[PDB]
Parts: structure tokens; C-alpha cells; sequence
């Protein structure tokens, strides 16, 4: 053969490696910028929350809610049969990944009062409307129809899994520190 | 109209392989902190660049702790606050003192000779080197000339050169004879103001010389990463070059 | 490739330039074109589709000189343009029912080629990049609705990316890209403007390529009897020239369209969008009644009506060991919606062109029309009964259509007698 | 959901040829100034739209005056000062309160029939309609179903439509059985509760009336600018049609 | 018009995509024109400037998707870029030295024009779109420069909207509709950004035109001659297909241009530009050192060598009953010295085409391209003696080589033997 | 001749009449919008103003000088004959519109202590260089080279007209009133 041939080749190889370089700062520019990536972690006042009410709040641009649920409220989380539930997972960052969507498992105390959760539908993003609202007495997402019990555990529609659990805690007895 | 003198001094940054020194930085910050920002801001740079890579390099909980001197007041409350590494320097305290988040940038040191800028091609637009001269440049006495014409608030400054000037310096066509001209900053360094912990010399040569590699960063915090970026880019090239060119030749050797 | 005459220099100026650049030349044979001289008020949907793209891109620049693309002053910036800016109020009305005919206009032109099979070969290339356009016409419609950053602005911008989030593995990624970051916020209606500016452009340059394509391919009429091809004669029997036939016919359509758009822009200038839009943008509220731009609704029903308990939905899901879930399976639903249009003529076998002779056809094609119409209704109604199951049938209906219906009507259907020539059938 | 009952008034600018009444709005302005402004605001509003033609149409030196009664912060200075007419309305006071600026835009008060929106094609969007209901929808007595269990803090809307319901008038399903809801506005309204100039009645009716013509205004300032604009784009295209139609006509004459 | 084969359909994609739509066709007679076998190095710079464009808009496109257009924000927007963004720190820089290799482009593509008779006819199309491109490419490189709203920006924002103001009459009105208020301000940064963006694709289109143009007429060699269109025989031995021989020769140029392209970017991107630029826009402060940008410079240098007391501004003013006064006679030497190289294919009246063989043409070229390069460094110098004369000489060295200089030369001058073929100058 | 070549023309003509009435505000919305129209008047502190100051102050966007004269300042502006000046108007809006450039013409007190006028450079626009710099004792325009004298006259350059004095006047002891 000929070692011309792999010259032709040596070469529209480097400049394909070039447009390669070329292009990937093109893509990559549009990622979070140094700034958004900078954001961290808040904390939230409790004090005024009286049961039956939802405190909604701002964290990385998302609504996160916090309920202090009724006795009614934590009566219906209770009674559901796991697998009575679509999703299983308690999708809480604060517990094992493993962890089983019984409302015991998805509040922040052992009263299971404190229920803190992302205020993010898990089909396309809406934030779901409280107010013991929807079929399940918990949230209705008006995007689609995706209805959330009492726990915030999706029971019917698009939403494939319940709304996730944030790292969340209480560091003392009015405030709670999300993120 | 201007142009004047500026001191070459020998950056560790100056060069294509030129590099930030971490320490410099560090110290430059803290007379920054100590002395500068007493009048100076710097509000086009986010606190939170002193962690990252390039530059300083503090870590996050010193530059958390920092960030806490300043009173802010957040854009949701209205109600000031501890100042967290996501806000930017305060504004200038001093409302005629400069921004100097983009000084030495903002500023030539090296005008070129015939007004060609060859001068410039062969060392940098001097922006750094500027402000280390206008700050080493005050000097204890008035050039005789202005002796008792000295206007008041202002100081000679053998370096600055878009001051007022007394009558009495000016010649036969309005020309200053002064090397400088009056600035509005009252000398700010002076031997020994700051003390590094390390015991690095305070001496108002080295302390300007700091606050200079600092106030460089704070302009071109990328520095580093453009002249990584640089290379590559020619390495890329010199090589695709070098192949498009033989396949060049080697091509046209079917014809000439 | 049929048979008419070539550019002639006459004037000097016409010489001089010709032996330079024959602009003059080129413009002469594409606006002297032999056309079928049967051609319905349905061909001229073509013209005002262009006429539309020229009119949005026009007002559309005019606008980016007033709006700030800023979450702080996105909003009041478009109420500037609405108080302040000279005859704003009116150029920003045009831009947004600009949008509604711009669809109107592309859905009347689309179904005006599923009917005559103006896809159906040698039309397969036209078919396509207008295929293409639409897609980005979308993509377009959608970045501007986020702009004056309204209720429905950011949340549509919410639900939209997050469409992203539905493909398997990737789709993380795919949406924190797009977004710019954790949620939409400033980064992302920043680079939104930056696109919706920059897509029409590429939509022009489509349209380019879309006209270049059946120009060189030649029209087709009600009948899906071409020109014949073999001589001057019998050509200019089929045919009239472009210019100025029917450049007159569709300059006066444009015109009855116009005199009932600017009825709509001066009159009910709000009738066609949203109220919850004129509600600046909330992070923290989904408002109850959030509803898509009309030109949207019927791919948004098709989406919805796929949920975790519909039949075929949790087949999928079983036999793609989850993979394949509700949500992801209405967005392949709604995506495939579009992308099984985009292979008409590779479905629909039989050989008739004109539709208008396959009495088959016909009938499965106006359920097609009337389902069209259904799903638009449904996807502005709740997800409740019985809406739930209209939306079920008619997303059904539209891939039986492509997917069933169309393949065996080509093995099935007996063909009407189609003229032997459109000389023959403009006579009648 | 929320699809409920507006009163379908007969607007003076509902209409193709239809107009504000100068008055109106003027009495609509002082009933906003005299009782709504109190919680909202109208932030998108300039003052001195007060003057521009096509509304309330005041003179400079009252609108001069007017803007003077509101403690606008100057932008420059950060001070407060008196209200200049160049200046907007300000923000909700009642932090709850929503802006009035576009809200006869942002409501539907005719939602078409099965749904089809042809009752919104023949009556408009129905936003002043709609606020005018709100305003006139507060009865002395709550449904007999709320009796009791009424919320403490809202009051029931015969109009409003997104407020919430007792367990109590909520039907099997979960569907509220009340014609409306719970608002968080106390009825602002009662009558005479303003004295007009010129005396003309001050019924809760008319106030209503008025605040909503002049709110419509607030939104749609240019509305008759829009509809003369509407008119002569009809007329140059009525005509442009008729001779583009005749020009075809005698031209095809020529083929068939 | 060089004789040359054409393509046909190998596979079968080839075959089906031919009979619907040439896209393949068209591309390979683009791609195989038969260009001169002689095409020293000043041929490549047509290829550096489409680049260019490419890489300007781009990176453009990708710079809009941060950058706010509004006053309170232009600034710190762009130092966010700068700081935040991913790589923007080297696209930003990317997209500002990529305007001032866009001009070193031009202008060196401009003079080979000038010196090989490359607008002389037939070629005189492709040189007034040339020229409109490069009144496209200032008027866009100007509006540029206003975005980061520095001082430089601000001002030269003022003093360009002002040039408008120097028209008579209707002067006033021109500017403030420009400013769209009283004063540079928002209301114009604002409709600078639309504009900005919007005249990229201008000039795409026009440089479509432009190589559409040169490629219906053949391109020039160093020697004047046109290839032999007789035969495809003797069209072979002066020409060579374009590619592969002169693809790989302009993307091998193309490679050594970016190798010291990048360098300046990554080591001194500073250079070329105005320090002042970084202190941000000050509406009650002029920089004492304020200075156009340098591929402006010599524009500058005519329009302020004619101050108040030059002999001719009077006559001019006395003739002009005042009309034309200092001011407005600067704009118009300005404008005019662009105007009058606009119009060299009707001033240079040499039939012979290639300045390669006119022995007393090429001194006066020679002078006026150092002339441009003493332009360009005057424009940089303060207004005192000696400069306000070398600027006035050079301004008047400039009309005198196109109004005078040329037409005569064209009359007078004795030509050289000019080879008789392509053929035997490349064998040379 | 026919009345078909009629209707070809007023066919065309209505057709030209509409183009028109879309082409108009496509350019006239860049005229000025209501809210730059709608600016008025200032009023300006001139109580810290020492003679030899100059106050730069912002007004409708463009700055405007306001400078206290030292005697020196107020001596070479009386010393010029009106025929040596370049112009000879005193681009007075105070005075009458015939006025002459004369010292006294151009300051607001009859001291010729109080000189106002726009720092607006009549070349092109640039904020003419103070503090009496230049080669008349003035202002200089760093961008094209005019020198404007202590009376703010041009006297070289580019520049064809005196700086304009806009509406002014002392409104009390300290204030002056632009506009
Ligand atoms: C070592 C810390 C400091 C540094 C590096 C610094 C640097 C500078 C620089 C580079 C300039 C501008 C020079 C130019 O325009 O070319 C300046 C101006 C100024 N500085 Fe500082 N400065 C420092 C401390 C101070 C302090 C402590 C004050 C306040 C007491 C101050 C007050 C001012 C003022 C008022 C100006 C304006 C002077 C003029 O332009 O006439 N500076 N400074
Ligand atoms: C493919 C043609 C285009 C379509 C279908 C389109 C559609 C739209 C739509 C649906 C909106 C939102 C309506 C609203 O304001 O509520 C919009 C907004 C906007 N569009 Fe476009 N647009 C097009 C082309 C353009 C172009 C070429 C530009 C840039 C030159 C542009 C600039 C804007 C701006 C600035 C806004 C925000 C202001 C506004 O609300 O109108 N548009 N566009
Ligand atoms: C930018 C929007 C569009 C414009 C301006 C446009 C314009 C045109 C024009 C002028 C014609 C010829 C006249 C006619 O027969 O109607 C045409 C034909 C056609 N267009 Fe479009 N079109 C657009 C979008 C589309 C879309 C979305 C499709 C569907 C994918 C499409 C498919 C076709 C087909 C199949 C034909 C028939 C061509 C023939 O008869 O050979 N076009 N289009
Ligand atoms: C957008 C920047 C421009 C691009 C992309 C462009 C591109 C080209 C290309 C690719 C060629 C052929 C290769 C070559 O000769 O280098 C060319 C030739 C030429 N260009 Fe340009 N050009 C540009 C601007 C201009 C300008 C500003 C002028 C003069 C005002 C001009 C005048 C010419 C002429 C006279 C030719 C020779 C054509 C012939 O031989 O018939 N071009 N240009
Ligand atoms: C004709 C090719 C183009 C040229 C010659 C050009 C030139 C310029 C110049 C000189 C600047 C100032 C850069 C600086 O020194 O900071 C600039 C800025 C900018 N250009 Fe372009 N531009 C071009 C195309 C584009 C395109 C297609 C876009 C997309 C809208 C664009 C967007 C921008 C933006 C957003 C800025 C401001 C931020 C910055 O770059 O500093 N440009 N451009
Ligand atoms: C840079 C990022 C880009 C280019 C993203 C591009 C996406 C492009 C697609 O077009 C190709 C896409 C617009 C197209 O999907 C085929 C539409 C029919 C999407 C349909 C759509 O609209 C909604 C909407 O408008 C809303 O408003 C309030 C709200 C919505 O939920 C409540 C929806 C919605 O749920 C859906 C499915
Ligand atoms: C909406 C569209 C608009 C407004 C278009 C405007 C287009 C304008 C012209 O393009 C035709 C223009 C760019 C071109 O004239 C041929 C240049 C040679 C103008 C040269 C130019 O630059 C300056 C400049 O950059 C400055 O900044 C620091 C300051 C300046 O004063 C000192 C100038 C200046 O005195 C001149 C003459
Ligand atoms: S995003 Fe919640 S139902 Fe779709
Ligand atoms: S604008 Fe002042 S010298 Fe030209």
C-alpha cells in the first residue's frame, strides 16, 4: 500500500479532534454558570406554622413545601397499605435510598406532623396545589392531574414517583434547615 | 492629552507561562482588606472566587468567615446581614475613590514609542505595574515648582498623570514640566501597616508590589486557564498545520 | 422540469448585468413557473404562511428593541412596549396573533397535503423539510410564549424542559443543560431570547430549500395528474404561468386573510391567548387553570391521556421492566404523534394520488379532521371523565390512521377514474 | 376548577365603536384613590398616563398635584419625596393584595359553553365584568351551608371563584355547592362611601361600575387607539381586497 | 463559463435525492469549479473572512444567551461572562479580537483587489457587494462595541449617532430617531442589541450573493488573464478543480491565520483593544485618551484632519453659503473616501487589468497603501502640529489616487507584456 | 385605451397606500416613547460652589457645566472682539435668539460669575475637558480637537457653535433652576 494513505488519515483525524475541542466549550457553556452553582443551603422559620397550614418557600428556584399536618391528615397517611402506594420509594434524602413510603418514613418527627417536601410535581415540574386538595386529600397538579395523598405519595395520573424529601432538619425547636 | 512613567516590575504572571502565586495573592488580599477597602470596592467580584482554583485559593470556611466582616443588605428582605461568599465586595466606601475590580485592566503602563504601541507589544499594557507605581510614587516633598500652589486635598504623585497642576508647573504652552500630576489619594501604604503572618517584609515596595498581583486577579481571575487554553489551541494548530501542509505539498506534486 | 422559455436580455442595463450575475434571470424563471391551472383556495395556505414568517420576523425585531430579556424587567419591559413605545401596544398584539395564524395557517396547509397527497412521491423531499419546519416553528412558538415571563410563561417553560427529564438515563442531563441550572430561572429566559431570535432565520433558510423543492419538482393539483411533460405545447395546455395568474389570486387571498386577522389584532386582540399570562411570573404558584397556547392543545391531549392505569401504557411498562413508564410513554406518545406524520409517505400505500379519488379514503381522512379538532377541544378540558376516555379514542384514532388505517387502504380501497389530464379536468 | 357567574354589564367601551367615558374613568379614579388604593397598587401604571388622551384625560397641573399625595424613594438619591407624575403608581400596600394594573385582563368572566369558548367570541373576556361582580358579590348572609363553619378572616364572594370552601358545601365528590367561595377582601364597598363632584350617585352599584371602567383603562390604555387602528386596516384592506379581486377576475377572464 | 464535466448519480441515494431535489448537484458544481493554477497567498483571505463570520457568529449567538441589553446590567452582564460563565472568559475574548481579525481580513482582502484589477469588469458586481458587505460589517462591528456599555461604548455611541446629526435639515431628526430619545441612553443600547444580532445574517446573505457572483464569472490570477473557455482541454492546463487543490491550500492558510489567532487570544487578547473600556460607561465624563477602534482609525483620520481653517472647508463653506461647514464636510470626506473606493471599476480607466504589469500604477499603489497604514497611525496621534498636516497630506494622497491619479494613469502610463496564458505563467 | 389599465393602477396604488401604513411604525416606534418625552425640569444646589469650580451635573441625559468664574475666567472672556470668534451667537436661550457671543451675553449674572451651559460639545457630542485646559483658557474636546474659551466660545477645531446656554436662572440665592 502506501503510507500516504495514512497521512490522509493522520491528518482529517487531528482536525477532527480540533472541531471536537472546538465544539465542546460551544455545549458546555450553556451549563450552570460558576455563580448558580454557588447556591447552598437556607433555613426556615417555623414559628407561625399552626397545623392545617402550608408554608411555601423559595430554594434553588424551586417551591418547597411545609405542612404541619392535622390528626385527619396524618390519620389517612397512616392507613395506606404499602402496596396500595405507585411508588414504594420514599424518596427521602434524609433516610436510606432504600427506605419504604410509609408515612411514618416521609415526615421529619415521629409525631409525623412535619411533613417537608419539593413542592415539584414529579411528571414535568408544576407545583401542585395544597389545601388538602386532589383525591387522595393531599395535592392536586393542575398540569396534568396528577393527584398526592396526605404523605405527598402519588396515587394517580403521570407522576410516576412521589414528591422527593430534601435534606431537611430541625436545628432547633422553630426553625428547620433545608439543604 | 497624557503619557507617562511606570515601573517595569517582574510579575510572576507576566509571560505565556506565567502564573498567579498563590502567596502574593494571598497577602495582596489582605492589604486589600487592611487598607484599600476602606475607600476602594470591588463589586464586580463575588467574595465566593477567593476558594476558587487560579487565584488566592482560600478554603470555603476562611472564605465563609471573611465574607462575614461585610454588611450587606439582601435583595429579598431589605434588611441587612452577615456578608455570605455568594455577595460581592462592598462598593467604593469613598464615593470618588474607584472601583477596582477592573484596574489593572482599565490602565496602561506601557504607551507605545513613536505612538506605534510596539512598546505595549513587548510589555503588556502594564496595568498592574500602573497601580504599583501610583502607589510607590508618593513622594514626602512637592517638586519645588508647585511650593505653596499646591491644591488642596491633592497630592503629587510622580506616576499619575491625569491630576490638576499648578500654574507654576506648566510651561510657555499649557505643558505640565512635572514627571506626575495631584491625585485625590492620600498616600495609603507606609512602611510595615500590615503584618503578614509569615513575617514576609511590610515594606511599602513589597506591599504595593502585593496589592498588585491581588488587584491583577481580581481583574483577569481566568488568566491562567486563557494561557492553559492558549497552548493547547497552538499545539492543536501547529500540528494540523504541519499535516494540512504536507498533505498540501504532497498533493500538488501531481501537477508542479 | 416542465417546458416553458428562458430569461431574454433586453434593456442594456438587463445585458450588462446578465453577463455578471444573472439575478435577473433567476427570479424571471421562478416567477414564471408553469402551474396546473386547476388550483383551489386551498393552495393558497403556502403564501400566507410565507407572508406570515416575514410578518413575525419584521415586528419581531422591532420588538427586541424594547423588551429587556431579564427576569427583573422581562415583564415590565413588555408593558413599556404596551404604554409607551410608539405603537407598541399594537405591534406587540400583531406579534403574539402573528404566532395563532402563523399555526392556523401551517395546519390548514398540512392537512391541504394529506388530502391531495402532495407527499406522496416525487414530493417526499417537500414533505420533509416542511416537516422539519414545523418542528422548529414549535420550538420557536415556545421560547417566545416564555419571554414576557408570565404565569404561563414560566411554568410552560417548566413543563416543556421537563419533557427533557422524561428520556431514560440522559435526560438529567439533557434538562439541567437546557435550563442552565436547577430550575428555570434568569439563565434560561436569557438563552431562550438568544434562540427565539436566532430559529427563524433557520426557519427562512428552510423555507428556502422547501420552496427550491417544489419549484423543481413542480406543483401539484386537486387531481394528482401531473403536467405533461412532453412539449411546449400540451404543457402550456396544463398549465399558466405563476406570474401573474396566481401571484394575484394569492396576493388577494392574503388579503381577505389579512382584513380578518387585523379584525382579530384591533377588535378581540386577546381572544386566542391566555389571561393567567397578563400575571407576572410566580415560582411558588401553578395557577389552577394553566392551560396551553391553542396551537398546542392537541399534542398536549395526546400526552395526557397516557397515565400509569391506561391498558397498553402498563403493558409497556411490564415488558420494559419500568423503563417505559407513564410519563415517558406520553412523551414517545406526543413526539410520535409528530414523527408518524413525518412518514406519510412511506405508510400510505396506495398509488392514487389525489384523495379525491379514493372513496375509501376519504372518510377515514375527515375522522382524521374531526379527531384533530376532538383533541384541541379535549386538551383544554380537565383529565376527568369522560374525558379521559375522548382523549383515549382520539389519540387512538390518529396512529390507527397512520399507523394501520393508510397501509391497508393501499392493499384494500378500489380506486376512483382520475382525468387522463388537468387540461380535461379545468375545462369542466 | 373554577368556572362561575360574572354580570354581564354593558360597558361604554365593550363594542367595536365603543369609547371610554371620560367620566367614568375619572370617577373610577377616585374611588381606586379613595378605597382600593388602600391595599393595592398599580405598579405598571404611570401617573402620567392621567394625562394622555384616550382615558380620564386630566390636566398636567391636577395630575401634577395628584402624583404629589403619593412617598415615591427617588431612584438616584434613595431619599424619599414627593410623587412626580413620571412616576408609577405604587406597589400593593396589603402585601396580599394583588396589583390592579393589569387585573381587568388577567380574569375570564365568560367561559364559553361545552367548553368551546364561543360565549367568550360574543361577550369579550368579560375582565371588568368579572370585577365589577367581585365588588358587588359580597351578600349580608353566607350560604345556609357555611353556617358555623365559616373560615375566619374570609368572606363569601358570589363571584370569586378560587377561594376556599367549608368541608361543610362541598358536595359526594369534593365539588363546592356554594355559587362561590371565600376571599380574603373584605367587602370594600357600601354606599356613599365616596362623594362625587358633581353628586352622581355613589350606590355600591355604581362605584363598582366606575372603578372597573376605569380599571379596564388602567390595563388597556390604548384600547381606542387599537380599535381606530382596527378600522383603518379593515378599510385599506376592504378596499385593496375589492380591487385585487376584480384585477383577478378580469384577468383569468383571459384563460376561462 | 470554463468548460468542465458535471455530476451524476452514483447509488441509489444519490439517484432518488437527484430526480427530487439537486442539493448534490449544485454542491459539486460549487465545490469543482475550475479555478487558475496560479493563486499566490493573497487569494486565501476570501476564505479567512467567511470564517470569520462563522466564528463571530457563534460565538455571537452563544454571548447573547448571557448578555442583558440594558444599561443597569450591559456592563456587570458582561463581566459575568467573563468570571462565571463556562469558557466565557475566552469566548467573549474570542468574539472581540474575532472583529478585529475579521478587518485585518478585509482589508487585506480588499487591497489584492485593488492591485490585481479584481474589480475590473466583468468582476464589477463582486466588487459593489463586496462593498456593501463591508458597510454591513462596520455598521455591525460599531453597534458591537456600544454592548458592553464602557466608556468607549458610551461615547463612541454618541459621537456615531452624531455623525447623522451633521446632515442638513433633516440632521436632527435622523439622530433622534437613532437615539430614540435625547441622548445616548437605555432606549439605544436596547435597539443596538436587536440590530447587532440582526445584521450577521445581512451580511451571510449578501456574502452568498457575493460568492455567487464571482463564481458565475470565474476567478482573477496575479496575471489578468482569463482562463481559456475554448476547450475543456486547454480550460484544464490554466485551471485545477478547486477542490481538492485549493480547499486544502485555503483551509491549510486557514490553519497558520488561527495558529497566531489563538495565540493573540490566549496570551495578549488585550492588545488590540481600549483599556478605557473596562471603567464603566460615565455620561458626564469624556476619557481624555478616547480613541476609535483600529479598524476605524483611518476613517478617523479624514474626518478630523478637515477642521474649521482648512483652505477648502472654506471655499467649500464660502461656495455653500454655510451649509457645508467643518462638521458636515468631515462626515462627507469620511463617507466619501469609502464612496470613491466604491466607485475604482469607472475611475481606473487602464484596460489593463492585472497591476502586475502597469510599471507606473504600482508606485501610486504602493503609496496609498502606506498611506492607509500613516491613516491608521495618525488616527491614533493628538490633533497638534505635525499630525493635522501628515493627516491632511494623507487624506488628500487618498481622493488623489482614485479621482485623479487613476484616471490619468489609465491614459497615460505604458503597460507591460502581459503572458498570453495562465498555462505559461504557472509553468514559468 | 381601456379602463382595465385603470384598475391594474388603482389596484397597485391602494396597494403601495397600505405598504406605506405598515412601513411608518415600523420606523416611527423608534422615535421617542412616551416616558423620554415626558421628562421636565431641575433644580440644582449651587451653595458649595467656590469660583474656580466646576459643577457637572446630569440633565435629560446630557451633562451640564456649571461653573463659578475666578476673575481671570471673566478678564479673557470681555478681552475678545465678537469678529474674532469663530461664532458670533450667543446660543443664548435666556437672551433673545439674535444675541452676540459677547462674555456678558453668556452668563447668567450680570458679574459674568455664573457661566451655565451644556457640556455638550457641538461637533459630535463629547463632554468637553474643564478646569481650564485647552488653548483658550476653556474647555477642550478630547475627540476631535475644539478648544472652547472661558465663555465657553469654540474658538478651534471641528466644532462649529458656542456651547448652549439652556433655560436657566436663579430661582434664590443658591438655587438655580435648568429647564
Ligand atoms: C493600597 C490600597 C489602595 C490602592 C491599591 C489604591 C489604588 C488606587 C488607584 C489605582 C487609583 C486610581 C489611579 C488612576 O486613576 O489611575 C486610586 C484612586 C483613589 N484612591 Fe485609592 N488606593 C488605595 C487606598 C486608598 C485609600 C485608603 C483611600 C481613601 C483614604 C483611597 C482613595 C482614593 C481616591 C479618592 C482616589 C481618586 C483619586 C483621583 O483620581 O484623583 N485610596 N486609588
Ligand atoms: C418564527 C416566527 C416567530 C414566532 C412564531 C414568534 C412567536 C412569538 C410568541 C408566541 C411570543 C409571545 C407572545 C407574547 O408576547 O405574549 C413572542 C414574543 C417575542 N418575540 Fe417572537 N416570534 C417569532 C419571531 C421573532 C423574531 C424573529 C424575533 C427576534 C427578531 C422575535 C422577538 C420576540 C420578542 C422580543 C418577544 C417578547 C416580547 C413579546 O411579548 O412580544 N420573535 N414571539
Ligand atoms: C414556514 C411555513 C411554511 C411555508 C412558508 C410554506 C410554503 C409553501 C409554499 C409557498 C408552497 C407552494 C404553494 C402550495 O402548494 O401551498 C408549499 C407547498 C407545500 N408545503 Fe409548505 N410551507 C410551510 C410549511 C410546511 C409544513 C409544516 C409542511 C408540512 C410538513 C409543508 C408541506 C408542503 C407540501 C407537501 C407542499 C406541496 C408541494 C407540492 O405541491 O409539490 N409546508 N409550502
Ligand atoms: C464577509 C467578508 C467577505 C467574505 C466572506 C468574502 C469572501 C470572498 C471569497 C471566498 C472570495 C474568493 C476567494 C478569494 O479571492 O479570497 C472573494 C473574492 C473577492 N472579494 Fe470578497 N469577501 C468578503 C468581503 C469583501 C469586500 C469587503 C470586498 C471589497 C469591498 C470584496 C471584494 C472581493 C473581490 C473583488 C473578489 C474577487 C472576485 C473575482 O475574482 O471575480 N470582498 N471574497
Ligand atoms: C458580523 C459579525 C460580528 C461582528 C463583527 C461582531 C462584533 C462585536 C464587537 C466588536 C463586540 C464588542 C466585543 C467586545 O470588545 O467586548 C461585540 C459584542 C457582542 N456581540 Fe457581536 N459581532 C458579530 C456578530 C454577532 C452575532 C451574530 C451576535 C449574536 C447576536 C453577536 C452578539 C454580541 C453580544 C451579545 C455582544 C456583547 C457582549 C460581548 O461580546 O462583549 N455578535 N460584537
Ligand atoms: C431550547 C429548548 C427547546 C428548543 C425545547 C423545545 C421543545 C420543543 C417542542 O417543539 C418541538 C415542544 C414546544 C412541543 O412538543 C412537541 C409542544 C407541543 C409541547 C406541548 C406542551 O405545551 C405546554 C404548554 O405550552 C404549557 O403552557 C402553560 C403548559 C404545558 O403543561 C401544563 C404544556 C405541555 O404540557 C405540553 C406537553
Ligand atoms: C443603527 C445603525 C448605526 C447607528 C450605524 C452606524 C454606522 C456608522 C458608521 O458605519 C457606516 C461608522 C461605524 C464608520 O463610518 C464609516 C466608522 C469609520 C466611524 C469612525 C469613528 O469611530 C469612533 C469611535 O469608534 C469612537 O469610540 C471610542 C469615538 C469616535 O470619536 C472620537 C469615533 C469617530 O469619531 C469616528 C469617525
Ligand atoms: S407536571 Fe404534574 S401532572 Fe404533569
Ligand atoms: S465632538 Fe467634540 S471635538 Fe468632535
Amino acid at each position: 500500500g502506501t503510507r500516504r494513505d495514512f497521512l490522509y488519515y493522520a491528518t482529517a483525524g487531528a482536525g477532527a479532534v480540533a472541531t471536537g475541542a472546538a465544539v465542546w466549550p460551544l455545549i458546555n457553556q450553556m451549563n450552570p454558570s460558576a455563580d448558580v452553582q454557588a447556591l447552598a443551603s437556607i433555613f426556615v422559620d417555623v414559628s407561625s406554622v399552626e397545623p392545617g397550614v402550608q408554608l411555601t418557600v423559595k430554594f434553588l428556584g424551586k417551591p418547597i413545601f411545609i405542612r404541619r399536618r392535622t390528626e385527619a391528615d396524618i390519620e389517612l397517611g397512616r392507613s395506606v397499605q404499602l402496596g396500595q402506594l405507585v411508588d414504594t420509594n420514599a424518596r427521602n434524602a434524609n433516610i436510606d435510598a432504600g427506605a419504604e413510603a410509609t408515612d411514618q418514613n416521609r415526615t421529619l418527627d415521629e409525631a409525623g406532623e412535619w411533613l417537608v417536601m419539593w413542592g415539584v410535581c414529579t411528571h414535568l415540574g408544576c407545583s401542585p396545589i395544597g389545601g388538602v386538595s386532589g383525591d387522595f386529600g393531599g395535592w392536586f397538579c393542575p398540569c396534568h392531574g396528577s393527584h398526592y395523598d396526605s404523605a405527598g405519595r402519588i396515587r394517580k395520573g403521570p407522576a410516576p414517583e412521589n414528591l422527593p424529601i430534601p435534606l431537611a432538619k430541625f436545628i432547633d425547636e422553630t426553625t428547620i434547615q433545608l439543604g | 492629552a497624557g503619557g507617562g512613567h511606570v515601573e517595569d516590575v517582574p510579575f510572576s504572571f507576566e509571560g505565556p507561562f506565567g502564573t498567579f502565586d498563590q502567596h502574593q495573592l494571598q497577602r495582596g488580599l489582605q492589604v486589600y482588606t487592611e487598607v484599600c477597602a476602606a475607600c476602594h470596592g470591588m463589586k464586580f467580584v463575588p467574595i465566593r472566587s477567593l476558594s476558587e482554583p487560579g487565584g488566592p485559593e482560600l478554603p470555603e470556611d476562611q472564605v465563609r468567615a471573611y465574607a462575614t466582616q461585610f454588611t450587606v443588605t439582601d435583595e429579598e428582605t431589605g434588611e441587612d446581614r452577615e456578608g455570605k461568599p455568594t455577595d460581592h465586595f462592598p462598593h467604593s466606601a469613598l464615593e470618588n475613590a474607584p472601583d477596582l475590580s477592573l484596574m489593572a485592566k482599565a490602565r496602561a503602563g506601557f504607551h507605545g514609542p513613536m505612538g506605534t504601541g510596539i512598546s505595549q507589544l513587548f510589555n503588556g499594557i502594564g496595568g498592574p505595574e500602573y497601580i504599583y507605581s501610583v502607589l510607590t510614587g508618593f513622594p514626602e516633598e512637592p517638586p519645588k515648582c508647585a511650593e505653596g500652589h499646591e491644591p488642596d486635598g491633592f497630592y503629587y504623585n510622580r506616576a499619575f498623570q491625569n491630576g490638576s497642576v499648578p500654574d507654576t508647573c506648566k510651561d510657555a504652552n499649557g505643558v505640565k514640566t512635572t514627571a506626575g500630576s495631584w491625585i485625590a489619594m492620600p498616600p495609603p501604604l507606609m512602611d510595615d501597616l500590615v503584618e503578614y503572618a509569615d513575617g514576609h517584609d511590610a515594606s511599602v515596595h513589597a506591599m504595593a508590589e502585593d496589592v498588585s498581583a491581588f488587584l491583577m486577579w481580581a481583574a483577569e481571575p481566568k488568566l491562567m486557564a486563557r494561557k492553559q487554553a492558549g497552548f493547547t489551541a497552538v499545539m492543536f494548530l501547529t500540528v494540523l498545520s504541519v499535516l494540512l501542509y504536507l498533505t498540501n505539498k504532497r498533493l500538488w506534486a501531481g501537477v508542479k | 422540469g416542465i417546458p416553458h422559455d428562458h430569461y431574454e436580455p433586453r434593456t442594456g442595463i438587463e445585458k450588462w448585468l446578465h453577463s455578471r450575475l444573472p439575478i435577473v434571470a433567476l427570479a424571471y424563471d421562478t416567477i414564471m413557473i408553469p402551474t396546473p391551472r386547476n388550483l383551489n383556495w386551498m393552495w393558497i395556505w403556502g403564501v400566507v404562511l410565507a407572508f406570515c414568517l416575514v410578518l413575525q420576523i419584521v415586528t419581531g425585531i422591532v420588538l427586541a428593541m424594547h423588551y429587556t430579556p431579564h427576569v427583573d424587567l422581562a415583564f415590565a419591559s413588555v408593558e413599556h412596549i404596551m404604554r409607551n413605545v410608539n405603537g407598541g401596544f399594537m405591534l406587540r398584539y400583531l406579534h403574539a396573533n402573528g404566532a395563532s395564524l402563523f399555526f392556523i395557517a401551517v395546519y390548514l396547509h398540512i392537512f391541504r397535503g394529506l388530502y391531495y397527497g402532495s407527499y406522496k412521491a416525487p414530493r417526499e423531499v417537500t414533505w420533509i423539510v416542511g416537516m422539519l419546519i414545523y418542528l422548529a416553528m414549535m420550538a420557536t412558538a415556545f421560547m417566545g410564549y416564555v419571554l414576557p415571563w408570565g404565569q404561563m410563561s414560566f411554568w410552560g417553560a417548566t413543563v416543556i424542559t421537563g419533557l427533557f427529564g422524561a428520556i431514560p438515563g440522559i435526560g438529567h442531563s439533557i434538562q439541567t443543560w437546557l435550563l442552565g441550572g436547577p430550575a428555570v430561572d434568569n439563565a434560561t429566559l436569557n438563552r431562550f431570547f438568544s434562540l427565539h431570535y436566532l430559529l427563524p432565520f433557520v426557519i427562512a433558510a428552510l423555507v428556502a430549500i422547501h420552496i427550491w423543492a417544489f419549484h423543481s419538482t413542480g406543483n401539484n393539483n386537486p387531481t394528482g395528474v401531473e403536467v405533461r411533460r412532453t412539449s411546449k405545447a400540451e404543457a402550456q395546455k396544463d398549465t399558466v404561468p405563476f406570474w401573474p395568474y396566481f401571484i394575484i389570486k394569492d396576493v388577494f387571498a392574503l388579503a381577505v386573510v389579512l382584513l380578518v386577522f387585523f379584525a382579530i389584532v384591533g377588535f378581540m386582540p386577546n381572544y386566542l391567548g391566555h389571561p393567567d399570562n397578563y400575571i407576572e411570573a410566580n415560582p411558588l404558584r401553578t395557577p389552577a387553570h394553566i392551560v396551553p397556547e391553542w396551537y398546542f392543545l392537541p399534542f398536549y391531549a395526546i400526552l395526557r391521556a397516557f397515565t400509569a392505569d391506561v391498558w397498553v401504557v402498563q403493558i409497556a411498562n411490564f415488558i420494559s421492566f419500568g423503563i417505559i413508564d407513564a410519563k415517558f410513554f406520553g412523551v414517545l406518545a406526543m413526539f410520535g404523534a409528530i414523527l408518524v406524520m413525518a412518514l406519510v409517505p412511506w405508510l400510505d400505500t396506495s398509488p392514487v394520488r389525489s384523495g379525491r379519488y379514493r372513496p375509501m379514503f376519504k372518510i377515514y381522512f375527515w375522522l382524521l379532521a374531526a379527531d384533530f379538532v376532538i383533541l384541541t377541544w379535549v386538551g383544554a378540558q380537565q383529565t376527568t371523565f369522560p374525558y379521559d376516555w375522548i382523549s383515549l379514542i382520539a389519540s387512538a384514532y390518529w396512529f390507527a390512521y397512520f399507523l394501520v388505517i393508510l397501509p391497508i387502504l393501499g392493499a384494500i380501497e378500489k380506486p376512483v377514474a382520475p382525468p387522463a389530464t388537468i387540461e380535461e379536468d379545468f375545462n369542466a
